[PDB]
């Protein structure tokens, strides 16, 4: 009877914050996709050529053989 | 149009459980080049044929850096079945196994279709996770076990297969 | 407090009404920039994969036709 008031907000107290607290999230989230998605698409970027650059080195220096060392097959 | 539907996978776990070959050996990469290890996001696609139809699946592999930590739930939000990856050389791994099935719970989605993949079952002699012991991990909380090699070649295509039937059979409910 | 009470307890359950219904709008364009956001990276990956795998496709290709003269020289 008189416990039945306290037994509602002692239960809506709790659930009130759970929701203010939820959009606080919600609402920072396009923000952070965003501020995020950068991030990524540089890292992404910076790594890709990273990656092409080695392929690369290795594809010159795998053909100064071809150059030099088929030079020492000339020169034998 | 072909393909005709689009399921949206994910990997997670333990870092050096080996989530990441484990994909690279379902997408057929002829090489090892990744992002993991760097960035902590990789991805992979690979269409499969199940009863007739083209099934098109894009496999995310999160390796939790909180660096992106708004991105990678967008994956666990959007992602329609999730493979949870240990290693069988190594426990707590498997004990967080656990701790991983919260986040699925926590951060993903209500009715996400999952997965507990012991990872390296083919090196048994560094073998610490029974595989008995395995199951009942899978039994209790409901969900498919499979031990799984990335490196053998063990049970990867079917570990998939298996979820995308999964992940399909549902859909298909919803005629 | 009968009136107060039976006021009140209109105002609060709207407030939980009210950010339920906020709380849909807030987790579906949360949902809806996920995808976008899903999508977009998606396309990055299968790029920059695309894009360094060819850089390795040469880099074989350089290696490998240097295994076929490299091997007959060690041969002899
Ligand atoms: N023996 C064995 N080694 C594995 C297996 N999978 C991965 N590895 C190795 O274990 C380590 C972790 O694998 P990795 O792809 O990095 O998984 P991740 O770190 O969880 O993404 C690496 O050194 C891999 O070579 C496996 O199935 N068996």
């Amino acid at each position: 009877g008189y416990e039945r008031l306290k037994e509602e907000l002692a239960k809506a107290q709790r659930e009130l914050k759970l929701k203010d607290e939820e959009c606080e999230r919600l609402s920072k989230v396009r923000d952070q996709l965003g501020q995020e998605l950068e991030e990524l698409t540089a890292s992404l970027f910076e790594e890709a050529h990273k990656m092409v650059r080695e392929a690369n080195i290795k594809q010159a220096t795998a053909e100064k053989q071809l150059k030099e060392a088929q030079g020492k097959i000339d020169v034998l | 149009k072909t393909y005709d539907y689009l399921f949206k996978l994910l990997l997670i776990g333990d870092s050096g459980v080996g989530k990441t070959c484990v994909l690279f050996r379902f997408s057929e990469d002829a090489f090892n080049s990744t992002f993991i290890s760097t960035i902590g996001i990789d991805f992979k696609i690979r269409t499969i044929e199940l009863d007739g139809k083209r099934i098109k699946l894009q496999i995310w592999d999160t390796a939790g850096q909180e660096r992106f930590r708004t991105i990678t739930t967008a994956y666990y939000r959007g992602a329609m079945g999730i493979m949870l990856v240990y290693d069988i050389t190594n426990e707590k791994s498997f004990d967080n196994i656990r701790n991983w099935i919260r986040n699925i719970e926590e951060h993903a989605s209500a009715d996400v279709e999952k997965m507990i993949l012991g990872n390296k079952c083919d090196v048994n002699d560094k073998r610490q996770v029974s595989k008995e012991r395995g199951e009942k991990l899978a039994l209790d909380y409901g969900i498919k076990f499979m031990e799984t090699s990335a490196k053998a070649n063990i049970n990867v295509e079917n570990a998939f297969f298996t979820l995308a039937r999964d992940i399909k059979a549902k859909m298909d409910k919803k005629l």
